[PDB]
């Protein structure tokens, strides 16, 4: 199927509180592989998967040259978003870019990403066609014309189809049995009071990857898309993620429920009752 | 590998 | 605009007292990235949290992991305890062991 090499990058000011923090963090696949963070103690591009140790010095040298460049100019771009939405020189501020590729089956590029956003808003963002920009807003023109005025989506594009494809290409290679990575769901229902005669049924799935998952109550071959509870998927910290979901049964009818978890982990989905102890 | 940005 | 917290505090395992486990304080869709998070044992706050570094997500929004060791018993509460400046005042959400 498809994969993606993508690099989600933070500054964030602190008048009065030393030089904006840089944070800047790759992903393949959705998988963080590399961080540089500018408020470590040596400031440098680091490995965050055992994989990636491979790649000699020269490498960390030139990407940590090119994070430090690029803290630059996110410094530059916060003071002068400053003076474009006329806000005061005290103020804490934050612009964020997402930039990268996604490739299909075939090698080809699917999706070329450079967007900006700034104070968690939408800045401005390469458009598909990977030769204009669409800006949020009449600051964001102003970049816009710029960006013309200096062919920067020609150099962007040229990044994006060669650059960012024959990288991403090297980091799975050396990431392909890392990556593939799946672990199906446990799942068990519990069982818990409510007032007078109802009871609630929690169905848990338990130290599944990756994340996405459904889980669906039924009643008699009906999905109860109304009346179950979820929580959004968590991780567990350990590399594993949770879920449950919940419905409110009458006492004595725990039979007539069943849970389903769906997941690309599982051949067929799982089906369960609560089930009392032994 | 990352791009080298431009200014906004 | 700025984005409040969502909160959820769970453990890593199902819960059995007296044994080891480790308790979460998931907090995600926040923005601007400036947040405190407290863990808290019977209101009063626990000295050993580490945190995750943090991240965004492609709506912009950042999210974070704070953790610490604990054995749950009967009677021990916990909760964590989220400052941002989205909210008014801090939020305290308390651990529901059947959550």
């Amino acid at each position: 199927g498809p994969h993606s090499l993508r690099y989600f990058v933070t500054a964030v000011s602190r008048p009065g509180l030393g030089e904006p923090r840089f944070i800047s963090v790759g992903y393949v696949d959705n998988t963080e592989f590399v961080r540089f963070d500018s408020d470590a103690e040596n400031p440098r591009y680091e490995p965050r998967a055992r994989w990636m140790e491979q790649e000699g010095p020269e490498y960390w040298e030139r990407e940590t040259q090119k994070a430090k460049g690029n803290e630059q100019s996110f410094r530059v771009d916060l003071r002068t978003l400053l003076g474009y939405y006329n806000q005061s020189k005290g103020g804490s501020h934050t612009i964020q870019v997402i930039s990268g590729c996604e490739v299909g089956s075939d090698g080809r590029l699917l999706r070329g990403y450079q967007q900006y956003a700034y104070d968690g808003c939408d800045y401005i963002a390469l458009n598909e066609d990977l030769k204009t920009w669409t800006a949020a807003d009449m600051a964001a023109l102003i970049t816009k014309h710029k960006w013309e005025q200096a062919g920067e989506a020609e150099r962007l594009r040229a990044y994006l189809e060669g650059t960012c494809v024959e990288w991403l290409r090297r980091y799975l290679k050396n990431g392909n049995a890392t990556l593939l990575r799946t672990d199906s769901p446990k799942a068990h229902v519990t069982h818990h009071s409510r007032p007078e005669d109802k009871v609630t049924l929690r169905c848990w799935a338990l130290g599944f990857y990756p994340a996405d998952i459904t889980l669906t109550w039924q009643l008699n071959g009906e999905e109860l898309i109304q009346d179950m509870e979820l929580v959004e998927t968590r991780p567990a910290g350990d590399g594993t993620f949770q879920k449950w979901a919940s419905v409110v049964v009458p006492l004595g009818k725990e039979q007539y429920y069943t849970c389903h978890v769906y997941h690309q982990g599982l051949p067929e989905p799982l089906t369960l009752r609560w089930e009392p102890p032994p | 590998i990352n791009f080298d940005f431009n200014t906004i | 605009i700025q984005k409040t917290p969502q909160i959820q505090v769970y453990s890593r395992h199902p819960p059995e007292n007296g044994k080891p486990n480790i308790l979460n304080c998931y907090v995600t869709q926040f923005h601007p990235p400036h947040i405190e998070i407290q863990m808290l044992k019977n209101g009063k706050k626990i000295p050993k949290v580490e945190m995750s570094d943090m991240s965004f997500s492609k709506d912009w929004s950042f999210y974070i992991l704070a953790h610490t060791e604990f054995t749950p018993t009967e009677t021990d509460t916990y909760a964590c305890r989220v400052k941002h400046d989205s909210m008014a005042e801090p939020k305290t959400v308390y651990w529901d062991r059947d959550m």
